[PDB]
RNA sequence: UUGACAUUGUGAAGAGACAUAGUUUCUUUACUUAUUCAAUGAAGCGGAGCUGGAAUUCAUUUUCCACGUUCUAGCAUUCAAGGUCCCAUUCGGGGCUGAUCCGGGUU
RNA sequence: GCUUGUGACGGCCCGUGAAAAUCCACAGGAAGGAAUAGUUUUCAUGCCAGGUCGUACUGAUAACCGCAGCAGGUCUCCAAG
RNA sequence: GAUGGGGAAGCUCCGUUUCAAAGGCCUGAUUUUAUGCAGGCCACCAUCGAAAGGGAAUCCGGUUAAGAUUCCGGAACCUGG
């Protein structure tokens, strides 16, 4: 018979099967337990006097929050460590190079009703 | 001593071109089938200011023979060319102002623009403000066409050479005197940094072949040997004469 | 122009907004007349190919 | 008819893009191609010595046809047959009591270049296939020499690879009968005669004449009509 | 920068020696594949043919040029509408032609 | 009136005074679409979510550079009678 | 300033689309099923480089020993879904 018929005047490179990679051994024999879980991610109260503050007239729970940790996951961490709901979460780094949160409770909740459950005052 | 100015340019790092503000390169068509077996119609669509140049470019914009769609080319504009213009490009093409033409296909007289060195280089010659070239007659076996430059050398190339109907556009601006330093300031500001000038004879030894002296002197002939020697060339390098000009010029 | 209904960013016309109207009416005509002659050129021409 | 129309279309340039054509002619290969190719082109070029160029003078298809067709009965042994054959013998022979020999003579080709040349120079083979091929040429351009000055009748033979299927390797280089079956010993005698008619006998004026030096079209033309017109007017 | 040698090959005419058979060497001038330069999203190259027709026929073609676009600041894209052949008639869809043949040397 | 913003103009050039992301529009008409009921989210209303880092103060005859709480140096906005 | 490359004994120098087989979107084909093939495109060939250039969208009141166009109040707007 006879030839190809190409209409373009660029050759290009032949799209090729790309296998998938079924291993042989593993990567790490065992996976990384979670990094930051709510536990981690939450790590003390801040009770400064004008942090107090916040809580009484704020219904605004502040913690030291790890600075690995987004608002994302302060909120979940919250939520779930304390059975609360939240609002919105501001946050900040101190000057001492540690992360504070800035947790509003929605007004189903009296924060500083749940301050002194956690325990502190 | 030191490197003298001259050869400090080469490395171009204040010396290179301010490109910047550019319309883009001037340059004919590409060489394509259209244009070598018969003409193609554009249109001039704009005729704008280059920065640092002397002539105005006309933006002229082609069909695209292989895709559906405008492609566009960027031609110094010969005199009295305007725009929506319509401009033909082609072996096969007709003798008017501002089409491009094979210097081959033209009456000898003809005075065209931009011409290409070899064919299909995209225009070499006469491109300044003011110039052309003139067609002094063909060779059509080895299809060659002698052209007269606008230096005055004749040089004779391919028949297939494209090259633009009329002159170039904007002729005349020399005739007009600078007349301060800054006009001569803001005239290479757009081009690159060559001025103002500092002469050698004013310069220490160490900056220059002309340097030093308790009095400003060349003190040695200005008339450099053309196989001087880089740090040597400055002055009138290789010159076969010298002194006022006297008597017509003007080539035989 | 994402933040807005369409209306604002054209006209009721033919290339409504984007050519001037007048710039319209140029090649309304301009078309008509030319795809005319070009049946002028057609059949003279056609014309000359049998009285030679 | 219906209200259907038509229309042609004129592609006569300033008019009507230009439709999707063959352009085979034209596409940018990639560099290991553009290599293969004008190697193949230079290779033509340039006028190319008689120690060479006595190949591309190959068999013809049908004489090796022909002689693929015998060189096949003698195939070398499968993996399997051989196993075979030893769990034969080897059970067999060492209780039986023959001496290693409650196997057959085996009739096989000859291959391998190392193998083949001192079977040439030993006179002991009787019908050498050359391959065509064979990138380094060295390996085999000394072979037409070498069976001609032993009297052994060969052949240029298109393939290396179909060399090696007749041996059960991917490419061969060279394939050699030095035995054979009496059954077969009258096809071959008439094989050998038109191979060494058409090889070992055209030999020596082969020996004188270059090869290649062979123009391309583009360039062809360009004389046959240069010469064509200027000589005779 | 200038010379030689190496890269370095292929024709042809002309000079030069065993001393007026051609192995060999240089002056010329050809060749193109080494080397070199320009170009382009390697697009239309070379070769033949169709048709037109100038051409003048010394038996009939011996040739040479062509061989889709120029009043206008429009429009030009969906393997093309057409024509024709298939799928087993669905809606879709496919070939061929339209767009001549040959050589894969991008020019 | 002052400062500033803006506009329709006018002077100047052998100077004619960036780019790109991004957004929209139009030419095109592939294609998809109803009457026993289709098309429509560039019209209105309605639901959810928006991470990371900076954010204090000085900016100078004492928070900067000049061995210093140095008569030096060090970019800018606002501007009453 | 990486990359195919070309230099350089070499640390490295050159080149930035350049003598490179340079890559990815829209959906269809799945009703073994999760995504292979079916077209058609598009050949754009890294990336860093502006807290005065470009640029989606917020305001007023109130509040602190010290934060605010960032919190409270109220009223809006943008982008994605
Ligand atoms: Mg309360
Ligand atoms: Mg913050
Ligand atoms: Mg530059
Ligand atoms: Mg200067
Ligand atoms: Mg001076
Ligand atoms: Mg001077
Ligand atoms: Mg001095
Ligand atoms: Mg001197
Ligand atoms: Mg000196
Ligand atoms: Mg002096
Ligand atoms: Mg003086
Ligand atoms: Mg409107
Ligand atoms: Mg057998
Ligand atoms: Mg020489
Ligand atoms: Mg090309
Ligand atoms: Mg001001
Ligand atoms: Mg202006
Ligand atoms: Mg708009
Ligand atoms: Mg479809
Ligand atoms: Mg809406
Ligand atoms: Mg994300
Ligand atoms: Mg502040
Ligand atoms: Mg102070
Ligand atoms: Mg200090
Ligand atoms: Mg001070
Ligand atoms: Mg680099
Ligand atoms: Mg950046
Ligand atoms: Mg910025
Ligand atoms: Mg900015
Ligand atoms: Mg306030
Ligand atoms: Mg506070
Ligand atoms: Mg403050
Ligand atoms: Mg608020
Ligand atoms: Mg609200
Ligand atoms: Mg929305």
């Amino acid at each position: 018979k006879a030839l190809k018929v190409r209409t373009s005047a660029t050759f290009r490179l032949p799209k090729t099967l790309k296998l998938a990679r079924a291993p042989k051994y593993a990567s790490k024999a065992v996976p990384h337990y979670n990094r930051l879980d709510s536990y981690k991610v939450i790590e003390q109260p801040i009770t400064s006097e004008t942090a107090m503050k916040k809580v009484e007239d704020g219904n605004i729970l502040v913690f030291q929050v790890s600075m690995k940790a987004n608002k994302y996951q302060i909120k979940k961490a919250v939520k779930e460590l304390y059975e609360v709901d939240v609002l919105k979460v501001n946050t900040l780094v101190r000057p001492n190079g540690t992360k504070k949160a800035y947790v509003r409770l929605t007004a189903d909740y009296d924060a500083l009703d749940i301050a002194n459950r956690i325990g502190y005052i | 001593g030191r490197v003298i100015r001259n050869q400090r340019k080469g490395a171009g790092s204040i010396f290179t071109s301010h490109t910047r503000l550019r319309q883009g390169a001037a340059k004919l068509r590409t060489l394509d089938y259209a244009e070598r077996h018969g003409y193609i119609r554009g249109i001039v669509k704009q005729i704008v200011h280059d920065s640092g140049r002397g002539a105005p470019l006309a933006k002229v914009v082609f069909r695209d023979p292989y895709k559906y769609r405008l492609r566009e080319e960027i031609f110094i504009a010969n005199e009295g060319v305007h725009t929506g213009q319509f401009i033909y490009a082609g072996k096969k093409a007709s003798l008017n102002v501002g089409n491009v033409l094979p210097l081959g296909s033209v009456p000898e007289g003809t005075i065209v623009s931009n011409v290409e060195e070899k064919p299909g280089d995209r225009g070499a010659l006469a491109r300044a403000s003011g110039n052309y070239v003139i067609i002094i007659g063909h060779n059509p076996d080895e299809n060659k066409t002698r052209v007269r430059l606008p230096s005055g050398a004749k040089k004779v190339i391919s028949s297939d050479a494209r090259g633009v109907i009329g002159v170039i556009a904007g002729g005349g601006r020399v005739d007009k005197p600078l007349l301060k330093a800054g006009r001569a300031f803001h005239k290479y500001r757009l081009k690159r940094n060559s001025w103002p000038k500092t002469r050698g004879v004013a310069m220490n030894p160490v900056d220059h072949p002309h340097g030093g002296g308790n009095h400003q002197h060349i003190g040695k002939a200005s008339t450099i040997s053309r196989g001087a020697v880089s740090g040597q060339k400055a002055g009138l390098i290789a010159a076969r004469r010298t002194g006022l000009l006297r008597g017509s010029q003007k080539t035989q | 122009y994402a933040t807005v209904s369409k209306t604002h960013k054209t006209v009721s016309r033919a290339y409504g907004g984007s050519r001037c109207a007048n710039c319209v009416k140029e090649r309304i005509i301009r078309a008509f007349l030319i795809e005319e002659q070009k049946i002028v050129k057609k059949v003279v021409k056609e014309q000359t190919e049998a009285a030679k | 008819n219906p209200l259907t129309h038509s229309t042609p279309k004129n592609f006569g340039i300033g008019q009507a893009v230009q439709p999707k054509r063959n352009l085979s002619r034209y596409v940018k290969w990639p560099e290991y191609v553009r290599v293969q190719r004008q190697k193949k082109i230079l290779s033509i070029r340039l006028k190319v010595p008689p120690t060479i160029a006595q190949f591309q003078y190959t068999l013809d298809r049908n004489t090796a046809a022909e002689t693929f067709k015998l060189f096949n009965k003698y195939r070398p042994e499968t993996a399997a047959e051989k196993k075979e054959r030893l769990t034969k013998e080897a059970a067999a022979v060492a209780e039986g009591k023959s001496k290693q020999d409650a196997s057959p003579k085996p009739y096989a080709v000859k291959y391998g270049l190392n193998h083949v040349v001192a079977l040439i120079e030993n006179k002991k083979a009787k019908l050498v296939l050359i391959a065509n091929d064979v990138d380094p040429i060295e390996l085999v351009v000394f072979l037409p020499a070498l069976c001609k000055k032993m009297g052994v009748p060969y052949a240029i033979v298109k393939g290396k690879a179909r060399l090696g299927t007749l041996v059960n390797q991917k490419t061969s280089a060279v394939a050699a009968l030095t035995e054979v079956r009496a059954e077969d010993e009258a096809a071959l005698a008439k094989l050998v005669s038109t191979i060494d008619a058409n090889f070992a006998d055209k030999y020596d004026e082969v020996k004188k004449h270059w090869g290649g030096g062979i123009l391309g079209n583009k360039a062809q033309a360009k004389m046959d009509k240069r010469a064509k017109n200027s000589d005779s007017a």
